[PDB]
C-alpha cells in the first residue's frame, strides 16, 4: 500500500526519532538555573566561568547551565519562559527596592513550585536575612522552599550543587509519599 | 464610513463565501485527514 | 493410592478466602500490565521492573493458584501425576523471581532517594533489563536444577505422601534446605538495610523542613507507614514458610499435612498483595487504572 | 558535490574486485545510494541500493548473491565487492545519490563512473516508441514512452523520471514525477502522462540538446531504464 | 440564522517535541507545518502522514516565534537572543544551514512574518517594529510609536498594511511603504497577546489578558465583544476561518474556544490539551486547524 519512496520517508522519520531520543537522554541530565538580581548585586558569573548569557559549569561529575539576561529592558513577559528551571539564584548587595523585587518574584503566578536560592553578596547580618525570609514564610507552604546564604569567594559552586541536591531529594521523597 | 455599512459589508462577505468553508460544513470523509 | 480424603467441616469458607486471592492476582495484575504498555508516559526505566514483577505474579495467578487451592482444600490431587513435576517447578521459580524483583526495586528506590542528582545516568533501561535477566535466570536455574531433577529427595521418603499416588509435595532434605534458606535470606538483609537508610534520610529531611515535635510527628508517621506496610506485607508472608522448612529438615519430619498447605498459601498470597501495594498505592497508577476501567 | 570512482580494469573470469565511490562536498550520512550499470552498447541498468543508516539493502534479481555493498559514513566512502565475475559484467558503473522526503528529488546527481572489462521474475517492462528520432534544430519534439503497468499510485504520485545522457558525460535528471522540473534544467523541457503513456516535450532545440533520452519507473522497486531514444542532429 | 453546535475531533497527534512549544506556522501548500520548542528544535511535520521532514537544531534554546516562507524555501526563528535566524531548506546539500543572522533589536523578538522571499517584518520587546532586507541585512523601515513591548503582529492579504498589538492596550495599523502610524484602536483594559486580520482585509480581531476578544474594523471602532463570566484566564492566540464565520481562540485554562464572528456566541470547545494552549493556526484552504500547548504535543482538528 506504500510506494518505495513512502518506506524511505518513514525510515528517515525513524532516524530522526532516534536522534531525538539520543538528544533527550542528554537534555534530561542537565540542570538549568535562572540568575536574577539587581544592577548592584555584583553578578560571580566570571569567577565561576546579545540579549542573554549562558555559563556552563560542571561540579562533581554533573553539569549546570546558568542563564542571565543582560540586554533586556518589565520582566512580566519574558519571565514566563523561565518556569521549567531547577532553581532561581537571587543575588542581593538597596533594600526596599530589592525587597519588593523579591516579594513580587516569589508571589508570581507562573513561578510557582520553583524554589529560590537567595545569596547575600553578627547581629546586623541576620536582620536582613530575617526580613527576606518573612515573605518566603508568609506564602508557598508546600512548594517553593527558599534557601538563604551569606556569600561574597571560591566555594560558590558547592552551595548551588548542595541546594539542587536538596531540591531534587525533597521532590523524590514527596513523590513516593515518603514526606 | 458608517458602522452600519461596515457591519453590512462584513455580513455580506461572510455569507457570500460561506459555501466553501470546511470548518462550517463537514466535508464528506475526500477528507485528507480521514479516520 | 486411595489416600485419606481428609475432608474438613462444612465451614468451607476457605473457597471464598482462597479463590478471591486468585481473582485479585489475575485481574488486578492484568490491569497493571496494560497501564505500563498503553500509556506512553509510564515508559520510565523504573516501571519496567514493576511490569516484569506483575507478569511474573500473573503467571502464578493463572497457572499455580487454582490447582493449589483445590489441592489444599481437598487434600487429594485430582489432576494427574504428570503435572506434579511441572507444577512444583513453576512456583519455585516464580516466587523467587518476585523476591529478586523486590530486591532490585528496593535498590532502585535507595539509589533514587540517596543520590538524586546523578540518578538518570546511573539507572537506565539497561540496568532495568539487566536486573530482569538475572532474577529470571536465577529463579529458573535453581528451581529446575533442584526440583525437576529430583535431587531433593535423596534419603527422605518417610513422609507418608510422596510415596503415594495423587500426592505432590516439596520435602527439602538436609543438604538443600540450607541453600533455600540462604536464597530467601540474602535478598532480605539488603532490602531492610536500604529501607532503614531511606527512612533515616526521610527523617533528616523532615527535621530540616520544620523549624516543633507536634509537626515533625506527622511527617515521621507518614514516612514510616509507607515503608512499614511493605515490610510487614513481605515478612509476614515469606517468613512463616522458611521457618517451617528449616525446622523439618534437621528435625525428623514432624508436620501434619493439613497445615503445610495452609503455610504455603501464605507465600503464594504475597502474590495478591504485591501489585495492590507497589502499583495502586500511587496517584498516577490510580488514575490510569480508573481510565482503563472506563470506556476510554 | 563531487563523486569519483576507484577500481576497474581487466580480471580473469570468476575472480574478484572492489569498486569504491568516494564523495566530497555534501552531507553523505543523510543520503541513500544506488549503483547504475551501463553496457558499452546498451542502455542503463540497476544493480544495488543502500539506504541511509544501512537499514535496507536491495539487489537486482540477476546479481542477488554475487555482489555486496557497504559504506563508511565517517570515511564518507561507499564501495561494493564483486566475486565470481561472469561474462556479462563488462560495463561502466555510476554511483547515484538520492534522498527521500516529501518533495525531494531522487537521482539528482550522478558520478563519473568507472569501466570494468571482463576477459574470456515479473517486473515492469518499459518500451520506447522509436529508438532514433532525428529532429531539426529549434523545433518541437514529442518523445513518447509506454509502461506495462499504471505507474500512478493511490496517493497521487506517479514516479516517472527522465534522464538525458550527452555524448560523453553521465546522465542527468530532467523531470521527476511527470510534472516537476529539475533545478539546473531550463523551462524548455516539459513532461506529461496519464498512467501508461508518457510524453516528453521540447520546445526549442540548441547545440547542446544532442544525446540519448532514457526513461525510468520507481513504483515496483525492481526497475529497468530502457534502450532509450538517441536524438539525431 | 446561527451556526449551531460544531464538533471537532483530534485526527492526528504530532508527538516528538522534548519540551513546551510556543510557535508554529502552516505552509503554503497546506501540507507541511513548522513548530518551535524551548529545547532548541525547529521540527517540520508532514501533516497527512505524521512524519518528520526536518529536525533543525537551534543556537539559542529560548525561541518565542516561528515562521514559514510563502515559497517554502526559508524558515525563520527568533527569541530572547535578539537575533533573527533564517534557515535555507532547498540547499544543494542535505543539511539545513543558516543563511542570515539579523542583529538589530534590543528587546526580545516576539514575532516575525515573511512578506516576500527577501523581506521580513519583525516585532520585538522594545516597543518598536521593523522591516528588514534579507540579502543585505538592514532596517529600511523602523516603525515607532508603541510604549510597551509588542506581543503580536499580522500582515494583510494584499500585504499593504499590518496591524501590531503591544502591552499598552492599543492596536496600531502601519504602512509598509511610508512607514508611519495610520490608525490606533484603544478598546482594551489590559495588554494584547494576539491579533489576526479578517479574510476580507478590512477588519481584525484582538485577544487580551482579561478574557475578552475584540473585533475592530479599519469605521475605526470596536464592533463586537466576546466574553463569558465562566472564563477568567487570558488569551494567547486568535485566528479566523477561511470564510471568516468562525473565530478560534487559545486560553490559559487549556481549552480552546470557538466563537461566532457575527452572533458572538459560543459554538464549540476544542478540549483535549493537557496544558495551556500557546499557538493556533488555520490552514490556507481551511480544511484543518492545528493547536499547540505546553505539554509538547501538537493536535490537528477537522
Amino acid at each position: 500500500t506504500l510506494s518505495a519512496e513512502d518506506k524511505a520517508a518513514v525510515e528517515r522519520s525513524k532516524m530522526i526519532e532516534k536522534q531525538l531520543q539520543k538528544d533527550k537522554q542528554v537534555y534530561r541530565a542537565t540542570h538549568r538555573l535562572l540568575l536574577l538580581g539587581a544592577d548592584n548585586s555584583g553578578k560571580i558569573v566570571k569567577q565561576m566561568r546579545s540579549g542573554i548569557f549562558e555559563t556552563k559549569f560542571q561540579v562533581d561529575k554533573v553539569n549546570f547551565h546558568m542563564f542571565d539576561v543582560g540586554a533586556q529592558r518589565e520582566r512580566r513577559k519574558w519571565i514566563q519562559c523561565f518556569n521549567d528551571v531547577t532553581a532561581i539564584i537571587f543575588v542581593v548587595d538597596r533594600l526596599q527596592e530589592a525587597l519588593n523585587d523579591f516579594k513580587s518574584i516569589w508571589n508570581n503566578r507562573w513561578l510557582r513550585t520553583i524554589s529560590v536560592i537567595l545569596f547575600l553578596n553578627t547581629r546586623a547580618k541576620y536582620f536582613i536575612r530575617d526580613e527576606f525570609l518573612r515573605i518566603s514564610t508568609a506564602s508557598g507552604d508546600g512548594r517553593h522552599y527558599c534557601y538563604p546564604h551569606f556569600t561574597c569567594d571560591t566555594e560558590n559552586a558547592r552551595r548551588i550543587f548542595n541546594d539542587c541536591r536538596d531540591i531534587i531529594q525533597r521532590m523524590h521523597l514527596r513523590q513516593y509519599e515518603l514526606l | 464610513i458608517k458602522v452600519s455599512k461596515a457591519a453590512a459589508d462584513l455580513m455580506a462577505y461572510c455569507e457570500a463565501h460561506a459555501k466553501e468553508d470546511p470548518l462550517l460544513t463537514p466535508v464528506p470523509a475526500e477528507n485528507p485527514f480521514r479516520e | 493410592c486411595i489416600k485419606s480424603s481428609y475432608a474438613p467441616w462444612p465451614r468451607a469458607i476457605l473457597y471464598g478466602v482462597l479463590g478471591l486471592g486468585a481473582l485479585l492476582a489475575v485481574f488486578g495484575n492484568l490491569l497493571v500490565i496494560i497501564a505500563i504498555l498503553h500509556f506512553k508516559q509510564l515508559h520510565t526505566p523504573t516501571n519496567f521492573l514493576v511490569a516484569s514483577l506483575a507478569c511474573a505474579d500473573f503467571l502464578v495467578g493463572v497457572t499455580v493458584m487454582p490447582f493449589s487451592t483445590v489441592r489444599s482444600v481437598e487434600s487429594c490431587w485430582y489432576f494427574g501425576e504428570s503435572y506434579c513435576k511441572f507444577h512444583t517447578c513453576f512456583d519455585t521459580s516464580f516466587c523467587f523471581a518476585s523476591l529478586f524483583h523486590l530486591c532490585c526495586i528496593s535498590i532502585d528506590r535507595y539509589i533514587a532517594v540517596t543520590d538524586p542528582l546523578t540518578y538518570p545516568t546511573k539507572f537506565t533501561v539497561s540496568v532495568s533489563g539487566l536486573c530482569i535477566a538475572l532474577s529470571w535466570f536465577f529463579s529458573v536455574t535453581y528451581s529446575f536444577s533442584i526440583f525437576y531433577t529430583g535431587a531433593n529427595e535423596e534419603g527422605i521418603e518417610e513422609l507418608v505422601a510422596l510415596t503415594c499416588v495423587g500426592g505432590c509435595q516439596a520435602p527439602l532434605n538436609q543438604n538443600w534446605v540450607l541453600l533455600c534458606f540462604l536464597l530467601f535470606f540474602l535478598p532480605t538483609v539488603v532490602m531492610v538495610f536500604l529501607y532503614g537508610r531511606i527512612f533515616l534520610v526521610a527523617k533528616y529531611q523532615a527535621r530540616k523542613i520544620e523549624g516543633y515535635k507536634e509537626r515533625v510527628a506527622k511527617r515521621e508517621r507518614k514516612a514510616a507507614k509507607t515503608l512499614g506496610i511493605a515490610m510487614a506485607a513481605f515478612l509476614v508472608s515469606w517468613l512463616p514458610y522458611i521457618i517451617d522448612a528449616v525446622i523439618d529438615a534437621y528435625m525428623n519430619f514432624i508436620t501434619p499435612a493439613y497445615v503445610y498447605e495452609i503455610l504455603v498459601w501464605c507465600v503464594y498470597y504475597n502474590s495478591a498483595m504485591n501489585p495492590l501495594i507497589y502499583a495502586f498505592f500511587y496517584p498516577w497508577f490510580r488514575k490510569a487504572i480508573k481510565l482503563i476501567v472506563s470506556g476510554k | 558535490v563531487q563523486l569519483v570512482e576507484s577500481g576497474g580494469g581487466l580480471v580473469q573470469p570468476g575472480g574478484s574486485r572492489k569498486l569504491s565511490c568516494s564523495a566530497s562536498g555534501f552531507a553523505f550520512s543523510s543520503f541513500g545510494m544506488h549503483w547504475v550499470r551501463q553496457a558499452p552498447e546498451k542502455g542503463l541498468e540497476w544493480v544495488a541500493y543502500i539506504s541511509s543508516g544501512s537499514g535496507t539493502i536491495y539487489y537486482a534479481d540477476t546479481v542477488k548473491g554475487r555482489f555486496t555493498i557497504s559504506r563508511d559514513d565517517p570515511k564518507n566512502t561507499l564501495f561494493l565487492q564483486m566475486t565470481s565475475l561472469r561474462s556479462e559484467d563488462t560495463a561502466m558503473y555510476y554511483c547515484v545519490r538520492s534522498i527521500y522526503y516529501y518533495g525531494s528529488s531522487p537521482f539528482d546527481f550522478w558520478g563519473q563512473g568507472t569501466t570494468l572489462t571482463v576477459s574470456a521474475s515479473a517486473d515492469i517492462v518499459m518500451t520506447q516508441a522509436t529508438s532514433s528520432v532525428p529532429v531539426t534544430p529549434g523545433e518541437s519534439v514529442s518523445i513518447s514512452c509506454r509502461s506495462s503497468k499504471s505507474l500512478l499510485h493511490s496517493n497521487g504520485n506517479t514516479y516517472l523520471y527522465w534522464f538525458l545522457q550527452r555524448p560523453g558525460q553521465s546522465p542527468q535528471l530532467l523531470i521527476y514525477r511527470m510534472s516537476n522540473l529539475a533545478s539546473g534544467v531550463p523551462d524548455r523541457f516539459s513532461g506529461s502522462g496519464s498512467g501508461t503513456a508518457f510524453t516528453l516535450t521540447i520546445s526549442r532545440l540548441e547545440a547542446e540538446d544532442v544525446g540519448v533520452y532514457y526513461c525510468m519507473q520507481h513504483l515496483e522497486y525492481p526497475l529497468t531504464f530502457g534502450a532509450g531514444t538517441k536524438l539525431e542532429l | 440564522d446561527p451556526v449551531g453546535r460544531i464538533q471537532m475531533r483530534t485526527r492526528r497527534t504530532l508527538r516528538g517535541h522534548l519540551a513546551k512549544i510556543y510557535a508554529m506556522h502552516w505552509g503554503t501548500d497546506s501540507r507541511l507545518l513548522v513548530s518551535a520548542s524551548q529545547d532548541g528544535k525547529l521540527i517540520i511535520w508532514d501533516s497527512y502522514t505524521t512524519n518528520k521532514v526536518h529536525a533543525i537544531p537551534l543556537r539559542s534554546s529560548w525561541v518565542m516565534t516561528c515562521a514559514y516562507a510563502p515559497s517554502g524555501n526559508y524558515v525563520a526563528c527568533g527569541g530572547l537572543d535578539n537575533i533573527c535566524s533564517i534557515y535555507n531548506l532547498k540547499t544543494r546539500e542535505g543539511n539545513v544551514r543558516v543563511s542570515r543572522e539579523l542583529a538589530g533589536h534590543t528587546g526580545y523578538l516576539s514575532c516575525c512574518r515573511f512578506l516576500d522571499d527577501n523581506q521580513i517584518v519583525t516585532s520585538s520587546g522594545d516597543t518598536t517594529c521593523a522591516l528588514w532586507d534579507i540579502e543585505t541585512g538592514q532596517q529600511t523601515t523602523t516603525f515607532t510609536g508603541h510604549t510597551g513591548d509588542v506581543m503580536s503582529l499580522s500582515l494583510a492579504p494584499d500585504t499593504r498594511l499590518f496591524v501590531s498589538g503591544a502591552c499598552d492596550a492599543s492596536a496600531k495599523l502601519w504602512d509598509v511603504r511610508e512607514g508611519m502610524c495610520r490608525q490606533t484602536f484603544t478598546g482594551h483594559e489590559s495588554d494584547i497577546n494576539a491579533i489576526c486580520f479578517f479574510p476580507n482585509g478590512n477588519a481584525f480581531a484582538t485577544g487580551s489578558d482579561d478574557a475578552t476578544c475584540r473585533l475592530f474594523d479599519l469605521a475605526d471602532q470596536e464592533l463586537m465583544t466576546y466574553s463569558h463570566d465562566n472564563i477568567i484566564c487570558g488569551i494567547t492566540s486568535v485566528s479566523f476561518s477561511k470564510s471568516g464565520r468562525l473565530l478560534l481562540a487559545g486560553y490559559d485554562d487549556f481549552n480552546c474556544n470557538v466563537w461566532d464572528a457575527l452572533k458572538a456566541d459560543r459554538a464549540g470547545v476544542l478540549a483535549g490539551h493537557d496544558n495551556r494552549v500557546s499557538c493556533l493556526g488555520v490552514t490556507d484552504d481551511g480544511m484543518a486547524v492545528a493547536t499547540g500547548s505546553w505539554d509538547s504535543f501538537l493536535k490537528i482538528w477537522n
